This record gives C-alpha cells, structure tokens and sequence, in this order.
C-alpha cells in the first residue's frame, strides 16, 4: 500500500501530497520507484495541509507528477555493529563496494539527541599518536576534537591516513571514517591503501561523494556519527574521522537554499551554528565508552574569520594549523609550530616534562625567527658565540619534527616510522640541551627516533 | 533504603488519591505546518501575543505572530516529532519562569525546569521574562565594590554593584575562566551569582559545575543552561531568564551578578529565529532590532534607591538598596572590536575588559590590555586603599608597552628609560596568577604596595612569582590582625601605610623566596 | 489554502443579501457554485489560461439557476481576480457570518453512545447560558472515547470522557 | 562517592514506579474498558452536564 | 554500593507484581467513581507480570 | 577535455533559473550551482582494467581507460573569494593560477608556483622529472623567503645574495 | 500543440567525430558534411563509481617547463586552470 | 495567495452592477496612503503623467495605471487624506 | 465609544480594523486596554478595506485579537509652557519623575 503522490519537482526538492491523516512526520523516510530504480526522499517541512516538502537523496531526473510514494514511519536507518567494518556504504547505508550485502544485524535511526552533561565522563587519557610533532605541540584526549586546519594541498588527507593507521595496528582499536563531499578519485586511494595495509578491517567506511544530491552529503555526518554511536555503546574507545567540515557547511547551505529559506550573512544558511552543534555535540565520551574525532577543516582563501572555520573554533579542544610553505620546504607533515595549540597543554594534565620541552621548543623556534633576519642582512660570523648556538639547535629541532608516514610510502618509497610518545620527548630535550651538537643537520631530515638520528649521522 | 516498595506503593497510591476527576473548559487549536522549529496554528482566537501554548508531550511554544488567521509560534525543545493535525492549548501565561532563593544553588534550562536530577523546586511565585527596566528616578549612583579577585581587574578596571561590564575579546583568550572566577570570589559576600550559559557545548557546563561545587561556590549561585544543540528559540531566551532570576533578588532589597556567557551566540540564535519568520534583515543579516535585543535585557543590570525597593516591597524592607550586575562576554574575530554587535555592546555597557590574544598566547594570564580596557564607573565603586595603591598602574602598564615596543629597535638605549622598562615588566609579571586562586582585597592590596613603593626593584631577577607567595604566606602567619582590617574596613591610613612599610621590611630582610 | 482570499467576497456577498432580505438563497446559490467548482472536468478548465471574461462565461453556463445579480457578478467578478477556486471557502465563511448576526452557535457533542434526550435538552440548555446563543447540538457516536462526552463549542472544548481522564491520570504519574 | 551512589538510587526507585505506573494505568483501561454499564455511563453524562 | 542497589531492585520487582493487582483497580475506581467488578481480575494475568 | 569558460556556463544556468524564478542564492546564483559542475567534474576518471572489459562486453582487456578534464575560470580582479571560483576550486584535484602582475612582467605563461598546488604531485611525472623537480620547488620556496629583501638588495650579505640571484636564474 | 517525447537529450558520439567542428547538439558547422559517429549517447550520465577508479600514475605532457615540472597533470586528474582576464 | 486591494465593498459595489462603468470614468476614491504614495480605485479616463485633483487644494502624479488601481504621489502634505476621499 | 478591532500582532506592529468610513488618519493616535494598563498606538500606514497599521508606543506583550480600540480623533498631544520647567517626562507627555501631576493650561 502506498498513499502519497508527487505533486511538484523543482530540482531536487520534491512535493507530496498526503491523506491528511496520514501526513509523515519530519525527517521521516518516503519511498518511490523512479522508474526501476528505487528512491528514498527525506521530509524536511509540513507545509499547507496534507503536503510534505522533502529532498530526493538520489537524482530526481525522470520523477514525474503523480507517482506513488510509500512512507517509511521511521527516519533514515543505517546497519551498525561489526557487520560494518571493511565496508563502503553511502548515506543510506547500502554497500557501494560490490562486496554484496553487508549482513547487517540492527538498525540505527540517525537522528538522536545528544547526551545531557550529566551522561557526560569527564576524562583526561591523552592519545599517543605516532606523529611527534602533534604528540608534543598539540596532545589531545579521549573524546577530544582535533581540527586539522589549512589551505589545499597541505597534507591533511594523508595525515588522517596516517592517524588511522597508527591507531588501528598500534593501539587496536576500530575506527569510523565519513567522507563527507568525498573526491571519488581520494577515495579510491584511501580504500586501496587501508586494503594494502591491512587495517581496512578495523575501518567502517561511509562516503558522500561531491556528485549527488546536496541533502545526500548532507547527511553522511551523521550515518558515521551513529555507526560511532552504536561502537561506543559497546563500551569501545572509536575515533571518528570527518574529511572535511567546510563541505558539510556547504552542502548545508546548499540544501537551505533550495528550500528557499532567506540566506544569512555570507549567503550561509541561518541554521549554520546549529547544524554545527548538532554534529559535534553527539561526539562525546560518556561514562560507558567514548568517541574521539578528528576533522579536516578547509579555510577558504586564507581566513579564519568567516562563519565556516569560525563557527566550528567553537568545539575543538586542539587545533592543528598546516602550512603550504613548510611544505614546500620538504618538510612532511606541514605542521606549524607556533601557531597549534591545545586545551590540554599544561602542566596539570601532561606532566612538567612535557610541557617544559613543548615551550622550550617553541621558544627555540622563536628566537630563530628572530635571528633569521640578522643573518640575511649582516651574515652569521656576526652573530653571538650563543646565538650561534640557538641557530644550530632551533635547525636541528625544525629537522626532527619532520616524519615519514607508513602511508606516505608511495610518493617517497622510504618506510614508515612510528615515535613513541616518551622518545620524543627525550629528543627533543635531548636535542635542546646540547647532547646532539656535534651531528649534521641532515641527520635529523627524515627519522624516527632520535637512535635512527645517531645511526643516520654514523652512517653519513 | 529501596526493599520497602510499601513506599513505591504509598507514592502511586497518593498520586491516584489526589487524582483530581472533573474537567475544565479550554481553548484548543490545531498545528497546520511545522519546520525548522516554527509552527503554525489554526484557532486559538484568545491567544496573546508573549503567550505560552502547551504542546503535547509537556513542552511549549511561545507565540510570536499573531496573524489575522494563524499563530506563528517557536517551539521550546525538540519540534521534529510534532505533525499536523496535532491539537495545542493556551495557556492563560506570558512567559514565565520560577523565582527565588528556593533555586539558588541548583541547574535549570531556559524554562525554570530543573536538568539537575535533584527533585522539583521550590520557587516563591513567578516572574515575567520580558520585563521592564527602573525608570530614570527609581535609580541610584554605583558606588559599592564587587571584587573579581583578580589583581589585574580589581586594581586597573574597579566593577561596583549596579554596574555593566563587557569582557570582550577573541576566542580561547579567558572570558569563561575569568567570569567563573568572579563568580567564585563571591562565595562569602552577600552577592548572589548566576551564570547563564549560551551556546555551549555541554562538556564546558559539566566541568564548570564541577569546579563551582568543588570550590563550593554552587550553594551561592544558579545555572542556567542552554546547549549548544538545544532549539534556538531556547538559546535566544535564556539571558532574559537569567535577568529575572537575578531581577528577583534586586528587587528585594540584595545585591546579584549575573554574567552572559556569550551573548554574541543569543544574537546568532536570534537572527536564525528570525529569518525563519522571514523578517527583513539589517547589517549583517541581524534582524533590525538587534541593538534593542541586548539594550532591553542590560538595562535591567541597575543599582536601585531604597524608595524603590520599599514601594515594590510594600514596605517590608526600608533601608536596603538592591543591585544587579552584569558581566556579558563578547567574542571578537582576530580583535575587529568595530564589528557590529561588538560595538553595539560596546555602546550599550559602561566598560570593557578588553582580553588580547597575543598577551594570552605569551603566558600573560589574566591577558587584559590596558588602555584600550576601562571602567566609567571607575574609583567610586574602589575601596579606598585599592583605589589609593592603584592609581598608577594602568597608565605606567600602558606606556611600559609602548616604550618595550619602541625598545626592540633601540639598543644601547638611555639609563632613564631603562628603569621605567624594568618596573614596567615587574609589574606586567606580577598581574598574573593561576586560574582558581581568587586573591582577597588585602593580599592584593599589600602585594600592590611592595610592587609600587620599590620593593621590587632589587629581585630584578624574574623570580618574582615565589616572591609573591611568600609574601602572603608570611603575610598570613604574622599579622592576620592587619588583614582583618583591611578586609572588613578598606580603609587606608598614615598608619596603615607605616604598618605596611614595617611588614615589607621586615619581610625582606628575614625571609626568602 | 485562500481563507485570507475567501474572506472579502464571504463578507461582501453577505453584507449584500441582508440588504436585499435573501440570505437564505444566496447561501444555496454559493453551495451550487461550491459544487460546480469540485467537478473533475470543471476543475481542469479552472486551471488553464483562458481568459478571464470567456472563462467566467464558460462557468455562468453550467449554471443558470442564478440571479443576476448573485451568479452573472459574483462569479465574474470572483474570475478577473483568478479566485473562483476559493468558492468552496466563500461558502463557509459566509455560513459562519450569518451565524454571528442570527446569534447562532453549531456546538458538537461526541459520545460512546446515544443520549437521553433529557441529558442533550438540558446540554443545550445549559451551553446556552454558558454562551450568548441558540445553540444546534449535533452528535457524534465515536467509540475511543468509552464514556461521558465531549462538548466542542468552537475553539473552546470541555472533555468528560473516561479516556482523557484516563490519560491525564497516566501523565499525574 | 555516596552522593553519586545516592543519584544512582534516585534514578533506579524513579525507573521502577515509572514502569508500575505504566502498566498500572493500562490494566486500569481495560477495567474501565470492560467493566462498565448504561447507568454508570449516565451517571458520567449527568455529572458532566452539571456544568 | 551498585551490587547492593541492583539486588535490591530485583527484589523489589516481584512484590511490586503483587502491588499492581491492587494499584490497577485503584486507578480505574477513581476514574469511573463507580465501585470497579472486583474477580473482574480474569484479565489479570497478563497485567500480573 | 578542455571547458573553457566554466564560469560562462554558470552564468547561463544562472539566467535559467532566474527565468524560472527559482530561489536566488548568493550574487543571484541558484542554490544548486555546485552540483552542477560537481556531477560534470566528477564524470573525469581514470577506470581500470575490469570496468573497461565489463563495459565492453569483451573485445578490449588489460588496459585502463581515461579522461582528463582541464576546466577554465575567470576571476574577477584576482578574487577568488567568489562563489562559482570557490566551488570549482573545492571540486577539483589541483589549480594553476594565473596573474597579472607577472604576465605584464614578461613572465609568461604567469603561472603562480607556491599559490597553485597539484594533489597527484610526482605520481604523475616521469622519474627523470621527478628527481629533478625538488631542487626547483625549493629553489623557488627559499626565493619567495627572500623576496622581501630584493629592492634593499647591496645591502644583504652573500650567502643569501646567491640564494636570491639564483631564484630569479630559476624564475 | 506540445508532445512529449520520452527521450533525454542524447549526442551523437564515436570516432568520426574527431576532427570536426560540432555544436552542442551534435550537429556538424564546420561545413564538411555529416558525421561518421558510432551511435549516440545520453548527455546526462552517471561517472564510475569508487569501485571501479584506479589510482593515477600517468603524466599528461604540456610541453611547458613551468607546469610539467612543478604542477604536473596526470590522466584522469582535474585541473582547474584559473586567472584573471 | 494575497489580496490584491479588491475589498468587501468595493466588491459589494460590482455586485449591486457588474458594469460601473456606467458610472462616471472622472473620478475614483483613494484606497490606501503610505508614505506618500497613493492607490486610488476607479479613474478610467487617467492617463500616465496627468494631474489628480485631491480634497482641499493639492494633486498627484498619476505613475502607475495598473490593471484595477492607479499609483500616485502626493504632491504636499499628505497625511490630511484619508480612505474613500 | 471604541470602534476599531485589533487583527494583526507582530512584535511591535498592531493592525487594527476599523468601519470603511471611520478611517483614521495617517498620524493619529489609538488607544487599547493591555490588560489593566492602557496602550497608546501610533498610526503608520492606512491599508485597504478599513485596516490601519500602527506601531505601539509601548510593550506589545499580553494584545489578543479582537480586542476593542478607541480612536483618539488627533496625533499624539503633549503638556507645554512653563508647567513643564523641572520635570520629566515620557514621550506621552506622562510624569515619569514622581513629583506627582503637571498642571498644564495646554497641549
Ligand atoms: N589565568 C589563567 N592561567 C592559566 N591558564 C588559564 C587562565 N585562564 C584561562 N586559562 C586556560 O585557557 C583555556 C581557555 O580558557 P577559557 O575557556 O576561559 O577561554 P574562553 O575565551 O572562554 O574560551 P572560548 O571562549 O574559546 O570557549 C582554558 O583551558 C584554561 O585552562
Ligand atoms: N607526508 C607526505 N609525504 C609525501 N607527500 C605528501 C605528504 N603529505 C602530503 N603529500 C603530498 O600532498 C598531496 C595532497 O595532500 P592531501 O593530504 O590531499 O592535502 P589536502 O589536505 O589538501 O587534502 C599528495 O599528493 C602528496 O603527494
Ligand atoms: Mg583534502
Ligand atoms: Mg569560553
């Protein structure tokens, strides 16, 4: 039985009319066969009497006035569990990877509320990442967000590859990845490398591709959101992995358009910060288990003052800032750092030693900026017998950070290293406080741990 | 304490007793439309525009519009279940909310409902949230201090009782820590405290309710919480909730400080339901009377004469004079503090507590800038000894800055300047001291005195921070009986400042740091 | 939906019949009007774009059991506007308004059952001292409610039925 | 530690008389449902129409 | 503590079975007013537990 | 596949939604401009071995198809804070900014290193190109450093003179 | 009168296309007769799905010392080419 | 779905006759007053440009000669005019 | 004897609907009983068919509709001359200091 029927198709924005008894709710599901194939359509308003405004998750072309439509009175519902990982699946759950079906075993609604703060477990346990230069100068804990901002280009794709890898045969635990405005292109390569790595059964993969429609970009956030959801109620730590935020604003905005609301201050939608909340909001840890998240953020044109990377400051507690230059400089990964930071740097939460080595790195880094310029104009035999020193040191620091990632192996062919989090601080504390002056430069371009610096200069 | 389900028993058996089995007449309407948040009701010919409609499922939507043959309200928590067909009812209630002392140390949301999981509370009646300002002669001059326990706001930028502070400034530069910091300091003055909360997250406000407790300042102050996910419309109102909840206790004769936590975020959440209504736009897409969103809600921050209190009292109390003070905070974008709502708050309070980045970024914490920072209401809500110390200071702060700007081009620099470059960055590292230590008005004041009259001059070595707490430690062993009175009375005297002089004497030549 | 439409021609066309003492046909007049309009073929010329005047006169002819000056004006004028689809809606408002001026109030009475005759004479009774009126009760015999009856007096409701104590019992749990 | 163990407590007794209430109440409809007659039923309708 | 509450609950839950018997009558003899049809407990059963 | 002015068929679209009094979004444009050049970019892909013998039904086995799609934006006075540049240069895979101020320089083609990015990088270069392109990204990443300093030039020291004087040899 | 045919827009399309000058429509405006196409097919379609990608390692050559060795463009790579007038 | 300034008797007056053009074309009767700006009912001999005699001693400029109304300026103080004048 | 019926509330702005003839003008000034408390209604704009737009020179809260409105036959009307030296007053010429009444001779 089917009790709807199309009255407008404007795009992607469908009308249905209803009994007026049996109007749909909002964010309720309709089905309709759009030909042979089948389309699930989203309720997004109860306009006038018995008609319902929806969009169209696939394509709309070949929609004509009058079909049948069939409400589902539940709202868009996805396959959760184990059953889910080493999969691909879009917005509606469907598998897009030919692997046949994914035997799912529950199904989730995507729409749910966020936990109260009295549900919410407050918890310090940093994460290790195999990255030295985010363990030092950005530490984040469990059910933190990390923002990776920077322009395009800068390396924030393959350092969310590299996080999933580390944290998925390091430390084993699952991982939810949603390509929100996905490059089919990237993600290609993302599954053929966590299928080469051998992680891509601790990964459940969702992706929204940039061509379909925009509520179906739209709503792959909250499909991994809940895949997430369901692996916390286990009482598993996951990390969610968002590829892009600035895509998710887009999409939303695209959609607030064609429902024709009145725009907002940058031709945004006026629901902006409240989408933004009711994403990040769900990510949360709680007394029973957890979700940390890290998001790529896109800055357009080089500012952090539009209402995109402004409204998503709000609710990270780090903040990764890549730059083109540094890489430019061959310097893997990009991060800057002097302008990262994080909630969670200070002495109460990481320890003395930790926080003494991170500001006496930045403060090294500083004075070298300083120094750069007496150097370009007078040349260094001018320079102090001491600031000969820091030059030399604050060198060899912006040598160490550097890193070659296991997933960067196809654009260098050297292999991965993986740093604990204990031998960073040992080198760079090392490393500032003179142990290392009499090694090259070079021998700090490109290791692990600070043994791999050694042996590298013995074998120079 | 749960075996006895003779209790579980006598509680239902008590709800079914009192039981009440006769009817009333109501007035009734039906939802037409919904979405994003809006609905539209058919009927309720009597409903009043600032009414409250209950919707099924205990929970309201407060009418907006009131168009020639359907009411536009907004609905106060999740609207997504509602659908058309469903049937309202009209309360005979302007919005409301609970009041009084019977909430004061308890968690609410906008509407008065207790999020706490503590039981129901126990309010004395209830008050409009959309209220009216005193008028011009119901009015009295602030002249009364309100300590935030932080030397560099105490002595540089003096609040008093009655007066509107704006702490403004960038992201992550201490706004909330500073404002829970005054609200701690007021443990054990006869202020009440209240926070509302707009747009956070909801981590932010568990931890903050963890520290109030823990401190325990909670007994002394009510949060109002409107998350970050919860419908604009609730977002929106939540100040104005706040403001008759601290309304309640000023106009009783007692003094209260109330801080908005973002109202840079109830601008934002105004503008959404506004454009939802499809109400014509301004500036920045804010609705036209923005400006007056805020004006209504901080010209109820107000200092009020005691015929005032008596005659709304009715004469039940007859010498006091009650008080609110706000405090909101404002989020400025790398600093452009001539953005517009920047600035319309900037035009609408009596100061600003300006909070820089850079300052903050470099460990200097409270980063408050001065010269750009300042209080119109100024020394007469100072107490005299702070105001007598602290004369100095922000103009000595302010051309310390310039001149170490001047500096890093000039080497080799003149031996005059050279000293007032040095004091200037003692005292720049002196007003800077850990989160949660409020420091009362006589370890500030004696601590300013050391740093003014010389004392420093020979720790030149910036091991200035020991210093300072064994100052007030020592301080704290000897001679409590100076701190009583400079803590009870404020006063300042020939005498005082020869006491002073004897402790620092004494101070450096017999101890360490 | 056009009641906001229906509104001026409902008033109008009232106004006009009580100073011509035939109320009472042209409410017949608007409901034969607010048939034709219904038709599905009727309903298929509305929509196209023809012209006002020669679709106003394809609309008096499937109508002659008009006067001139109710069916040959209203309707025409109703068809330069591009409103006739709201006839249906003209029909209502303008029951509603002769309602207003007669001091006439529709009450609705829902029950599980039948009434005794004595309990609905002394409802109508009694609903014309609550209101101002000569009330018309009509019934309706609807099963949910189980018990004890509803009374819908407009916009106001007074419910006596078993399953609304029942449920506003369930949430003084 | 006790304090939480008392919220714990509050919140497990609230769950409880919830469920009993619901199903109270349910079992309380189908007696209503079942038991009645024409002149408990009149008896409502003349109580109702006494105002 | 959690061990101790949660067999507490689970002792509860039976006897309050037993208490539903007469809190169902109880919440229907208030809404009709007419004295219910006690042994009307042949529906029950299921309303038991 | 070359489009030469996307930012024309933009426009185009834009005037047919205006006609059809569709809800304008930002500078007028349809709401749906994205997804329209989205699912035109999107359609550019490089297919394997086993899509193209499906496809085929046989006949053609071992090699992988392709189409390569350079699409063409005007900027208006060198903004690219626009809404058709924002969405083309979030849809693609890498930009080559062209500028006028090193055009009328002589610098020709004006493509703007630094500024312009390609995400396949190396992987679509030949291993001689390869090897020999990081001594030019660098030269010109340490020039752009050292660029401030070209008009107080005579006054620098050497050793930072042959970095300068080797990145406009490059340039 | 309106008919509607229940086609979408479809081009001519195969190798007797190369070389010739087409509008939109397929049609040839260069002058030099009718084409030499292969079928036609539908103007709107849908692009492979991520299963069926393969990764790009293949150079383009532009010919231009600028772009192949500091923007290098390989095939199946989408290059926004962007500047003033 | 709006009105467009037909109104309860105005239609009445169609009502009574559909052709009040039998009436005189000279003359009309204001309809509605903002800010200067008037919408008069009636007038069928305006022509665009001409001047409309107003109560008292002033005048408007007729701009807009729409399908059922004529759009003026009031050319004085206007705040002394009223509906159906 | 009111005349006039309020049909719109929209935040600030009242329309109130008035007989075809009774009209008023552009600037005058209405009044309504807000509860206990009178209102004072400015008006702005005369739209068709008897309705008039008007501001409210007060809180708008607490207006039904349907409420009656009585039309003052002139615009606002204030105090004036030397009875008004060392007062103050609101927009509606009313005593908001509290030294009681102006003993005005005119408006
Ligand atoms: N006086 C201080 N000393 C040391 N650390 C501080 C001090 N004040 C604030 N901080 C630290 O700075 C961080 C930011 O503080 P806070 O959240 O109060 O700033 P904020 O402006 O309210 O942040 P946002 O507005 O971005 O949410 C906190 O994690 C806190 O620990
Ligand atoms: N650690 C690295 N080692 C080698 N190449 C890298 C590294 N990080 C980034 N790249 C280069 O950057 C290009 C795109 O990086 P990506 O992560 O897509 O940036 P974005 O953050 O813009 O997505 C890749 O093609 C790769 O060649
Ligand atoms: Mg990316
Ligand atoms: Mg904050």
């Amino acid at each position: 039985m089917a009790t709807g029927k199309i009255v407008q198709v404007i795009g992607a924005v469908v009308d249905v009319e209803f009994p007026q008894d049996a109007v749909p709710r909002v964010y309720d599901a309709l089905e309709v066969q759009n030909g042979n194939e089948r389309l699930v359509l989203e309720v997004q308003q109860q306009l006038g009497g018995g008609i319902v405004r929806t969009i169209a998750m696939g394509s709309s072309d070949g929609l004509r006035r009058g079909l049948d439509v069939k409400d589902l009175e539940h709202p868009i519902e996805v396959p959760v569990g184990k059953a889910t990982l080493g999969r691909i699946m879009n917005v509606l759950g469907e598998p897009v990877d030919m692997k046949g079906e994914i035997g799912e075993e529950e199904r989730w609604a995507i729409h749910r509320a966020a936990p109260s703060y009295e549900e919410l477990s407050n918890s310090q346990e940093l994460l290790e990442t195999g990255i030295k230069v985010i363990d030092l100068m950005a530490p984040f804990a469990k059910g933190g967000k990390v923002g990776l901002f920077g322009g395009a280009g800068v390396g924030k794709t393959v350092n969310m590859m590299e996080l999933i890898r580390n944290i998925a045969i390091e430390h084993s635990g699952y991982s939810v990845f949603a390509g929100v405005g996905e490059r089919t292109r990237e993600g290609n390569d993302f599954y053929h490398e966590m299928t080469d790595s051998n992680v891509i059964d601790k990964v459940s993969l969702v992706y929204g591709q940039m061509n379909e429609p925009p509520g179906n970009r739209l709503r792959v956030a909250l499909t991994g959101l809940t895949m997430a959801e369901k692996f916390r109620d286990e009482g598993r730590d996951v990390l969610l992995f968002v590829d892009n935020i600035y895509r998710y604003t887009l999409a939303g905005t695209e959609v607030s358009a064609l429902l024709g609301r009145m725009p907002s201050a940058v031709g945004y939608q006026p629901t902006l910060a409240e989408e933004m909340g009711v994403l990040q909001e769900r990510i949360t840890s709680t007394k029973t288990g957890s979700i940390t998240s890290v998001q790529a953020v896109y800055v357009p044109a080089d500012d952090l003052t539009d209402p995109s990377p402004a409204t998503t400051f709000a609710h990270l507690d780090a903040t990764v800032v890549l730059s083109r230059q540094i890489a430019s400089l061959g310097i893997y990964p990009a991060v800057d750092p002097l302008d990262s930071t994080s909630r969670q740097l200070d002495p109460l939460v990481v320890g003395q030693e930790h926080y003494d080595t991170a500001r006496g790195v930045q403060s090294i880094l500083q004075r070298y900026q300083e120094l750069k310029d007496i150097i370009a104009i007078l040349g260094m035999d001018e320079l102090s017998e001491e600031d000969k020193l820091v030059v030399a040191r604050a060198r060899k620091i912006q040598r160490f950070l550097s890193q070659p990632f296991f997933v960067a192996e196809v654009f260098t062919g050297s292999p991965g290293k993986y740093v604990s989090l204990k031998d960073t601080i040992r080198g760079f504390k090392g490393i500032m406080e003179g142990e290392y002056d009499h090694l090259p430069e070079q021998a700090f371009y490109m290791v692990g741990s600070i043994e791999e610096a050694v042996e590298k200069a013995k074998k120079l | 304490m749960q075996l006895n389900s003779t209790e579980i028993s006598e509680l239902i058996k008590q709800r079914i007793a009192q039981f009440n089995v006769v009817s009333e007449a109501h007035n009734e309407g039906t939802i037409v439309s919904v979405s994003d948040g809006v609905i539209r009701i058919h009927g309720l010919a009597d409903c009043m525009q600032g009414e409250m409609i209950s919707l099924p499922g205990n929970r309201y939507a407060i009418a907006l519009n009131l168009e020639r043959d359907s009411v536009g309200a907004v609905v106060m928590g999740p609207y997504a279940d509602l659908a058309e067909g469903m049937k309202v009812k009209c309360t005979g209630r302007i919005l409301e909310v609970p009041v009084g002392r019977g909430l004061l140390g308890r968690v609410v949301n906008t509407l008065g409902a207790p999020i706490d999981g503590k039981g129901p509370l126990d309010h004395d009646g209830f008050s409009a949230v959309e209220a009216i300002a005193p008028g011009v002669i119901e009015r009295q001059s602030v002249d009364q201090p309100v300590q935030t326990g932080y030397k560099a706001v105490d002595s540089m930028i003096p609040i008093g009782r009655g007066q509107r502070e704006l702490i403004i400034g960038d992201r992550q530069t201490g706004k909330t820590a500073l404002a829970i910091d005054a609200i701690i300091n007021q443990r054990d003055s006869g202020i009440k405290c209240i926070y509302v909360a707009i747009g956070q997250k909801a981590s932010t406000i568990s931890n903050v309710v963890r520290k109030l407790e823990e401190h325990g300042a909670l007994a002394n102050t009510i949060v109002v919480v409107a998350t970050a996910s919860e419908s604009a419309a609730l977002q929106y109102l939540a100040p104005y909730a706040g403001c008759a909840m601290g309304e309640y206790f000023r106009d009783r004769g007692e003094d209260a400080l109330i801080i908005y936590d973002d109202l840079s975020k109830q601008a934002v959440a105004y503008r959404q339901i506004s454009l939802l209504l499809r109400r014509p736009p301004g500036r920045e897409a804010f609705p036209g009377d923005v400006f007056y969103l805020h004006s209504r809600l901080l010209e109820r921050a107000a200092r009020v004469n005691a015929e005032y209190v008596e005659a709304f009292t009715k004469g039940e109390v007859k010498g006091k004079t009650g008080s609110l003070t706000a405090l909101p905070i404002i989020e400025t974008q790398a600093g452009d503090v001539s953005a517009f709502v920047p600035t319309n708050v900037i035009s609408i309070t009596d100061g600003q507590i300006f909070l820089e980045t850079n300052l903050f970024n470099a460990g200097i914490r409270p980063a408050v800038n001065p010269g750009i920072s300042v209080s119109r209401v100024g020394g007469a809500a100072q107490t005299k000894i702070m105001k007598k110390l602290s004369g100095g200071i922000r103009t000595a702060l302010a051309q310390y800055r310039e001149l170490a700007a001047f500096s890093q081009f000039a080497s080799d620099l003149d031996d005059a300047t050279r000293k007032q470059l040095d004091h200037g960055q003692k005292v720049t590292e002196l007003l800077k001291q850990k989160q949660y230590a409020p420091m009362s008005v006589a370890q500030q004041s004696l601590v300013l005195f050391a740093a003014e009259r010389g004392y420093l001059a020979d720790v030149e070595l910036s091991k200035i921070g020991s210093f300072e707490a064994a100052l007030l430690a020592y301080v704290d062993r000897d001679h409590a009986p100076l701190m009583q009175e400079i803590n009870q009375t404020g006063g300042y005297n020939d005498e005082i400042e020869g006491k002073l002089k004897g402790i620092l004497d004494s101070f450096k030549a017999t101890q360490s740091w | 939906e056009f009641i906001t439409v229906a509104r001026p021609y409902a008033k109008a066309a009232f106004d006009f019949a009580v100073e011509h003492q035939s109320v009472e046909r042209w409410q017949d007049m608007l409901a034969f009007a607010a048939e034709v309009t219904k038709n599905e073929q009727m309903a298929e010329l509305l929509s196209g774009a023809l012209a006002p005047e020669t679709l106003a006169e394809s609309f008096i002819a499937v109508a002659g059991e008009q006067l001139d000056e109710n069916g040959q004006n209203l309707i025409r004028v109703m068809a330069e506007n591009g409103r006739l689809n709201a006839l249906p809606d003209v029909l209502e408002q303008f029951i509603h308004l002769r309602a207003v001026s007669e001091a006439t109030a529709e009450v609705d009475v829902i029950s599980a059952a039948a009434l005794s005759e004595q309990q609905l004479a002394k409802i109508s009774a009694a609903m014309e001292k609550r209101l101002s009126r000569k009330v018309k009760l009509n019934a309706k015999i609807d099963k949910s409610v189980m018990a004890g009856v509803i009374i819908r007096a407009g916009d106001m409701v007074i419910d006596g039925s078993v399953r609304g104590r029942l449920e506003r019992l369930a949430d003084v749990l | 530690a006790q304090a939480e163990i008392e919220a714990e407590r509050k919140r497990a007794r609230e769950e409880l008389r919830k469920q009993v209430a619901i199903l109270a109440v349910a079992g309380a409809e189908k007696i209503i449902e079942r038991s009645v007659d024409e002149a408990a039923n009149s008896d409502i309708v003349d109580k109702l129409v006494a105002e």
